[PDB]
Order: structure tokens, then sequence, then C-alpha cells
């Protein structure tokens, strides 16, 4: 119990108690106990994923056993799924494992709704047809899907979630919500309760720029420094006050390059606001959008063109009483600003017909403090990516202006798949084939480029390389993918960070990666 | 022996040539056997990066592998270091890590080294064809870095290429992390980039001892001032950052030394963090960086492709981003440069003013250096902080000027810090 | 002169800096639009790790030039 807390400590410092809950309640589905799939599962089972299930029709082969850290020599001959599951199981006794000795195709064929029991489905080393089919089935069931394939030194990763909205986007950096440009009642009363002459270096750097900006606002008829030249001057205006060498005074002098303009509803929040899912609410509108509306309504009424106050301020070299009392100035607007957003939610849930307390207060508070960091990611279904009429040519062609842009590796993968659809085998698996196939692969590429009318130059260098690969699954590449992939699953499950948009390509041969929107 | 198919995934890059191959590469049916038999690799660190690195190398074709680590398995590692079971707690990582692999992967032959990297000397490191890194501190990287550089011998200006033991080091921290490839004496060294590291967050004594605002200052107090002056658990006895009891006390005291100033945010979770300066960690990010490092090592030993040049940064907080660039090798680095660093000091210089150009200069910090020049064939040990004794029997020298200590122009000096094994030089200049 | 400085997450933002401005300000501008304290800002341009004391000119920064934000980590 409080034994787990000791084991998962380095991560709770990342997604917290609540993140750990979503995780410990999730049930992941892995499509193949290949090295790539096994690596991904390894990274989910360790942090605590509630339970998992492995679907795998294949038998463990010699090479299967040579590049898997979760399959042994004895495993050869046995069902790849069941075998892998036995060692993964040993990684964390708090995780419950399961396996289905059936094939994806076999399942998609009989029980088509087996996958509805899963939080997220991760499919690996899957042939084109199987992907398209599963992609379709899962898309119409509203089930997240992550397609990962290792080929030579190439990493392919395709996420497919119709809509994935998030409150805790965990931004690395972000301007503070100080409110100097648009100070609120309680805040101003504070700034006035002080005196710039009657503590020389114990006054918050904020109360400084405040009273020295309140001054300039009278020596030019309340105008805010906007031109750099103007800001530079406002700097020296505070310089002339350091009755002497002061740290905070000389500190406020750098805060000027920010503390002036911090208030401004961001683009991202704007688009959410103007999104139809926000403007048009019904009883199907997920809580995410109802809160995005309450924020909208807020900004209109109590908000005054602005989002609720964050409620937090940075560290500023100052007194141990001036700082804390200054902090409640915000900790209070925040609470009151949130209570208002909490009203808009109440009313809102009513014009719909849902119970007034269908959205907890914990949610609300988390919502308000993160209001500026909302993110909504929507991924084009796979079927659209593969469509003749819907392909995203522009994206492809544009990237191709660089003969070495990762996208070639994607195009090449489609060629290799067309090739597999044709020969019933991948390009150059045996050593004597590498020769002859270099040609057959080139024809397949050029044939794929036509069906879609993509007039791009693919170096002949890349057509060789992919035959050298012989559809190999180099553990270290698999291991990289396994790493990247699992954290995105963690994201979907916790709804705590921002998932890459469409496709992530990895070149282990140049050690570079890119994300596209196919 | 090995079973049919065991290394097919690895064979395709040694048995077959191709367009992205390296100029030295040569398709061979015999190269795999060679790599399993003769390639000595030394992983450095057995906690996460290290754990992931061993597996990767192991399944990549390397058999002759050594691991070094001075630590012991702690429960807080179990969420990312998959080579350790809770039953292994208390045991030494290098040993348990080696044991797991020698068992999980058929004929691997990892050799543990329950040691600090400073225990060994250059005799040791020459044994290896490659050094992979997964350290947990900067000083450690600066040290192993100096070590590898002090293994290079230049036959009259020209650097002997076979005196270069390639160095691959990875870094991690939350969802951000970075891999890297060094070729001691050619590519940029750990010191050539020393300034890419984040600033150091030190809470000024004024705000901890009197002006406590954050909940961390309340903890930093209980741990840095209140523990010494009221040696809770017996005099002399220091606080064990891993003692659930010690911490518990700091915590309890932090709660109080917080209310006295009305501050909230005092939790046990935060207490352990401040006290130990804990870094958030997860399996995934380590797995990534290490997969990268692993792959590079493979290229450098087989020449199946070209070694990543220099850097690679990776962030997983917003989608997946990775910038790859080529770090400039400062041709004036105190570490990998060819000759002494021409330092500039007017003859008036004091002396404690040199112990501060090295100590505080961004270009090359020094934790606690010691200068020593030559006056009468007799090598004067000007200042020092290594041995408490000599420290006093030298401290006064931090006042007499250069020539006021027999320091002519043109002649060099000698500094040696706990940050590097090699003796860094400096051709003093008056102007 | 207008330059782009790709962030630590790939987000590319453009900024106005006439040649003479020191790197030290190219950071001031970035902090202005993103909120990244300049202390922890490490700017990289063509492998050269832009010294915050030199100048955009000292690094041949020309309009369509892109600067990347990098980070070196301690843990392992
Ligand atoms: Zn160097």
């Amino acid at each position: 119990k409080l034994l787990k807390e000791q084991k998962y400590d380095r991560q709770l410092r990342l997604w917290g108690d609540h993140g750990q809950e979503a995780l410990e309640s999730a049930h992941v589905c892995l499509i193949n106990a290949t090295a790539t799939g096994t690596e991904i599962l390894k990274n989910l089972v360790l942090p605590g994923i509630g339970s998992f299930t492995i679907i795998d029709g294949n038998q463990v082969s010699g090479e299967d056993a040579g590049n898997n850290f979760f399959l042994q020599r004895s495993s050869i001959g046995k069902n790849r799924a069941e075998a892998a599951m036995e060692f993964l199981q040993e990684l964390n006794s708090d995780v419950s494992g399961s396996f289905v000795e059936e094939s994806p195709e076999n399942l998609l064929d009989n029980d088509p709704s087996f996958f509805c029991r899963f939080t997220v489905v991760v499919a690996t080393q899957l042939p084109e047809s199987t992907s398209l089919r599963l992609a379709d089935v899962l898309w119409n069931s509203q089930i997240p899907l992550l397609i990962c394939r290792t080929y030579g030194l190439v990493g392919y990763m395709r996420i497919i979630i119709k809509e994935h909205p998030v409150i805790e986007s965990h931004p690395d950096n972000a301007l503070e919500d100080l409110r100097l440009d648009k100070p609120f009642p309680e805040l101003r009363e504070h700034f006035q309760s002080y005196d710039l002459d009657h503590d020389h270096s114990h006054t918050p750097w904020i109360v400084i720029i405040a009273k020295y900006l309140a001054q300039w606002y009278s020596e030019t008829n309340g105008r805010i420094p906007k031109t750099y030249k103007e800001k530079e001057d406002f700097r020296d205006l505070i310089r002339q006050g350091i009755l002497k060498d002061e740290e905070n005074f000389e500190e406020a002098i750098k805060n000027v390059n920010t503390a002036l303009n911090t208030t401004q509803i961001p683009s991202s929040i704007e688009d959410i606001f103007n999104d139809d899912r926000c403007i048009n609410i019904t009883k199907q509108t997920p809580s995410f959008w109802i809160l995005a509306r309450a924020l909208k309504e807020f900004v209109a009424k109590e908000g005054q063109g602005n989002l609720p106050v964050r409620g937090t301020i940075p560290d500023m070299i100052a007194d141990s009483g001036k700082y804390i009392k200054l902090q409640n100035v915000y900790r209070e607007k925040a609470k009151k600003d949130a209570a208002a957003v909490g009203n808009h939610v109440a009313k809102l849930l009513q014009s719909i017909g849902q119970a007034p307390e269908s959205i907890s207060e914990k949610e609300l508070k988390l919502l308000c403090s993160n209001s500026a960091f909302l993110r909504v990611v929507r991924c084009r279904s796979l079927a659209e990516e593969y469509g003749l009429d819907t392909i995203n040519k522009d994206e492809i062609i544009s990237s191709m202006d660089n003969p070495d842009n990762e996208i070639v590796l994607y195009l090449m993968l489609r060629a290799v798949d067309r090739f597999h659809k044709q020969q019933g085998r991948y390009p150059g698996v045996s050593n004597y084939q590498v020769e002859e196939d270099i040609g057959k692969l080139k024809s397949c590429l050029t044939g794929f480029l036509q069906e879609y009318g993509l007039s791009v130059m693919v170096k002949d260098d890349y057509v060789h390389e992919f035959c050298r690969y012989g559809a190999a699954e180099p553990h270290t590449i698999a291991a990289f993918l396994g790493g990247a992939a699992a954290q995105e699953v963690i994201k979907i499950i916790t709804k705590q960070f921002v998932i890459f948009n469409n496709t992530y390509i990895y070149s282990g041969m140049s050690q570079t990666s890119a994300t596209f929107q196919l | 022996l090995d079973w049919e198919g065991r290394w097919n995934h690895v064979k395709k890059f040694l048995e077959r040539s191709g367009p992205f191959t390296h100029p030295d590469f040569e398709p061979s049916t015999e190269s795999l056997q060679f790599l399993l038999d003769t390639c000595k690799v030394l992983v450095i660190g057995a906690g996460g990066l290290g754990c992931e690195l061993l597996k990767n190398l192991a399944l990549s074709g390397f058999r002759q592998i050594h691991v070094i680590d001075m630590d012991t398995i702690d429960v807080s590692n179990l969420n990312r270091q998959f080579l350790f079971r809770p039953k292994d707690i208390g045991r030494p990582k290098a040993e348990v890590a080696a044991e797991f692999l020698n068992d999980r992967v058929p004929n691997c032959n990892v050799v543990p080294h329950f040691n600090k990297i400073q225990d060994f000397n250059d005799t040791f490191y020459r044994q290896f064809h490659i050094i992979v890194c997964g350290l947990d501190s900067i000083i450690a990287r600066r040290w192993i870095n100096g070590m590898l550089i002090s293994l290079l011998n230049y036959e009259d200006g020209v650097l002997d290429p076979s005196s270069i033991v390639p160095l691959i080091d990875g870094g991690t921290e939350g969802f951000k992390g970075n891999a890297r490839v060094i070729l001691p004496g050619m590519t940029a060294c750990i010191e050539c980039t020393l300034e890419l590291y984040p600033p150091q967050v030190n809470f000024p004594m004024a705000t901890i001892a009197s002006m406590p605002r954050l909940p961390e200052h309340c903890i930093e107090y209980v741990r840095m001032l209140q523990w010494p002056k009221e040696q809770p658990f017996g005099e002399g006895v220091p606080l064990d950052g891993d003692d659930p009891e010690h911490i518990q006390w700091i915590f309890q005291k932090s709660l109080e030394r917080a209310s006295q100033y009305n501050i909230r945010g005092v939790t046990y979770r935060l207490t352990q963090g401040v006290v130990k300066r804990i870094i958030p960690a997860v399996a995934s990010t380590n797995a990534v960086i290490a997969a990268v490092c692993a792959t590079e090592v493979f290229k450098i030993a087989t020449s199946a492709y070209i070694p990543l040049n220099n850097y690679l940064v990776f962030n997983d907080v917003d989608g997946l981003y990775t910038y790859t660039f080529e770090a400039e090798r400062k041709e004036n680095c105190p570490a990998c440069s060819q000759l002494p660093q021409n330092i500039q000091f007017s003859p008036s210089a004091k002396l404690q003013e040199v112990l501060d150009y090295l100590t505080n200069s961004a270009s090359l910090q020094m934790k606690s250096p010691a200068i020593t020049a030559t006056l009468e064939g007799k090598n004067r040990t000007l200042y020092l902080q290594s041995v408490t004794s000599i420290e006093e029997r030298t401290r006064p020298n931090l006042s007499k000027t250069l020539k006021e200590l027999g320091l002519v122009d043109g002649q060099e000096l000698a500094v040696a810090d706990v940050t590097t094994p090699q003796t860094v030089l400096f051709k003093l200049h008056f102007t | 002169m207008l330059i782009k400085v790709k962030t630590l997450t790939g987000k590319e933002i453009e900024i106005d800096i006439e040649p003479t401005d020191k790197v030290e300000r190219i950071k001031e501008r970035v902090e202005e639009k993103e909120g990244i304290p300049p202390q922890q800002q490490r700017l990289i341009y063509s492998g050269k790790q832009m010294n915050d004391e030199k100048t955009a000119a000292d690094y041949k920064i020309l309009g369509g030039s892109v600067l990347h934000l990098v980070l070196q980590l301690r843990g392992g």
C-alpha cells in the first residue's frame, strides 16, 4: 500500500496521486509480443498500468527469441503471446496480465467488439491490411489506437484518437499571470497600502514596478510603455530610486521585459472557445467542453475579457510577510474567480438537464489554474490518411523539398507494404534476394507514388537501404520506439500531457525524428 | 551453442553492405563472431540508463561487457530499473544487474565492478573499445571525460587515432533527456560544452534563516541549520537522506517552522525532495535515450552506419521533439586542447585572485583546485584544499603576488581539481 | 532583421533583431513571448552555442536564420 508509494515515487513527482490512479485503473491491449510490442509493454507494466492483455497468434521463432528480452530459448515453439506475458508479469506483481492465443485478423473477424473493453489499444508490426481494418473498427467504437512498427532503423508511430482534450497540459514555461496591466480591486488596494518612500530591498519586486508604473501613468496621462525605447526609459525610472545598491530594485528592472504585458487570452484558448463543440452544447457534450464553455461565459461576464486568475506568483526576493500577504491577494481572486466559473457550470449543466454536481470541485479548481493551458488534439482517422481523395499531399510534397526529410522513410514504408501486398513477402529478407528485389521495390514505390499522384524525387539511395533491412526488428530501434510509445499511452490514460499529432517518424540511422499530420 | 536464427536481426547490417554504410565498413560473414568475442565495452552506471543500456548492448551482439556502479538497490529505483526485484533491495546494483543479464541473455558475460569510477586508473580504461555513460552527476562526467582524454598520446603533434576510446554518454531528467557521442580529442568533450547545463538554484542564507516564503525554505532550514544545532538522533550523527525516521523528523519540524510564518505546501513528498534534491524519473525517457546511445555504440564497433555527430536532445512533454546538432569543439578547452591555456594576468595579481578565476569562471568551474608552479626545480605547492593539513600550511600564499612568489612570465602552472584526473596546464601571461 | 528561434518542444517563434543586438537580448525577446527565464536559455546556431556576450552579427545571423533552444541533463 504505502509500499507502492515508495516504489512509484520518482513518477508521482510527475503525474501525481491522481495520475497514478488513472494508470492503475487502465487496461492496455498489446497486439504483438514482438520486440517492439514487448518493449512498450515493459514501460507501462513498470510504472503500474492496472492490467494488460496480449493478443498474438504467432509461435516464438528462433529470431523471435534472439531480440526479445522477454522471450527465452525455451520459449521457441510456444505461443509468442503467452510466453512474453510470463516474463513481463515478473516486472511488477501489482500488474495483472492476460493473453489471447488468437490472431488480430482472427478476432476482428469473429468477436469484433472484444476491443471495447480496453482503455487504449497498442498494435505492433502489423501488415497494412490488418491496420486498415482494425483502425476502422476501433475508430467506430471510440477507442484510442496506437500503431507502432519497427523496420530496419526506421521508427513508425501512428496515434489515432478522434478527440483528446486536456486540462493539465504541463507547460515547461509560461508568462506569469501577474495582472499589472489590468490590476483587480483587491490587488490595487494592496499596492496602495504601501509607500515608495516610507524595506528598501524587502518589498516584493512586484509592489515595486506597481508603484513606479502607477507614477509613470500620471507623467504621460496613463500610458503603458510599449515601444522598446519607452520600456528602456521606464527601466531607468526605477533605477532612480535605489537609495544608494539593492537586489530587488535591480531585479524589477529586468521584470520589465515581461511584467508589463502578461494578460492576453491565448490563441489556443480562443480556438477552443470558438470551436463548435463549445458553442453548441447538448447532453452528449463531455464535461471537457462544458467547462470550456463556463470559462467562455466567464470571460464574458465576471471575467471581463479575461480568464480566471491563476492564483499564483513566482519567487521574488522580499520579506516573509509582504510576500505571503501579497500571495493571498491572488490566492483569493483565484478562489473567487473560480467560484464564478463554478456558477456558469452549474447553470450550464441545467440548461442541458444533467445533475448540478456532475462536475466535482477538484475538477473546477484544476480547470481554473490551467485555463490558459488547455489543449485539444484531434487526429485524422487512418482511413482518411489512406484515401485517394483525402491524402494530405501538400504535407508530403512540402517535406520532400528535402531529399532526406523523414517523410521519405514513410513513403518507403508504404512502398514496402505495397510490395508485401504484392509478393506476399517483404523486400530482401533472405540474403540472396536483396539483389533482385532492389528493382521490384523501386517499381512498387513508383507505383504507389502514382496511385496518389505524388510528383516527388525519392533518392535511389533509400530504395537500397530498405532492402538491406530485410524487414529486421533491431532491438535498439524497437527499444527507442517502445520508450516513446509508452509515454504517449501514459498520456492518453492520464490525460496529462500533450500527445504528438499524427505520425512520428524515427531514423535511427541519422538519429533524427519528425512529426507529420497525415 | 547458439540456436538457428538467434542474430538475424543483427546480421543484416554486418552480412550486407549498403548506401549509408561507413567508409570503413566491409560486408563479412565473420564480423558478428568477432564482435561477440573481442569487443570490450564498459557501461558506466547501473541505474536506469545503465539498466536499459546493458539489455540493448546484450541483444545487439555485444557479449564482453563490464559495468561499474558504487550504489545499492533502493526501493525507489524499482519503477524504472527493471533488473532489480524488491527481493534484491540492499544488494549492489552492478552485481544484481550483471547477474540478471548473464541469466536472461544466454551467453552474455557482463562483469560487475562494485566501484566508484575514480577507484580505477588509466591502466583500467585502456582495456576498452567503448565507454557508455549513464551517470547521475556532472562531476562524474567531467572526471570520466578527463580520464579518456588523458589516454590520448600525440606522436609529435599528430594524434594517434588508436589512442581514442569513443565515449557515449546519455542524460535524463523527467521527459527531457539527451544522448551524445564524444571522440576524445576530435569531437567536442564534456568540458567543451560544460555551459549547456542548467543554473544552480541555491536559496540564500538570508531567506532561509529569517525570510521564509516558500515551503522549501522551511525544509531547507530544518535540514541545513536546525538539524546540526539540535542533533536529534545523537551528536555527530548526520542525517541519512534515506532514513524514513530522519526525514520524518525534518518533516515534522518543517511543518512547525512553517506555521511560525504561515506557509502551506509542507508535505512529506516535498520534504524528501528538497533534502535529497530528487529528480523526477520514469522508465520511458531512460529507455529512449539509452536506445539511442546503445545504437551509436553499435555503429562505432561495426561501422554499419555513420555515428551520430555530436548532440541529440529529446522532449516528451509536448508531442515528441528531437533536435540533433553538432557541438563546436572549443579549440581552447582546458580539457581536450592540445597545449596550455594562455591565461592573462597583470603582474600585480594577488593570488587568491587565481583561485577565483578557475573557481568561478563559467568556461571551466573548479570545485576545489590547487595550483603548483616551478621555482627551483623545487615544485612549490602554492595553495591547496585537498589535505586539511597542507591547506593551512599554504593558506597565507593567497596574498603574495606572482613574482612575489618567484613567478616569471611565459612559464606554466598546474591545477588539479576533484573534477578531473588529468593535470590541467596554464602558460601564464603578464601584459 | 527577422529571425526564428525553435523552442525546446519544436514550437517555432519569429523575432525582430537588427544585427547589432547582443545574443543576451535575443533571449530577452524570447522570454517576452514565451516566459522562459533567460538564465536557463541555451541558444544554439549551427553548432556554435551562442555566447550571450557576443552579438547576432558575431554569428552570421541572417533573416532566414533559425536558432534552437537546447538543454543538457544531469540525471541518468
Ligand atoms: Zn574540450
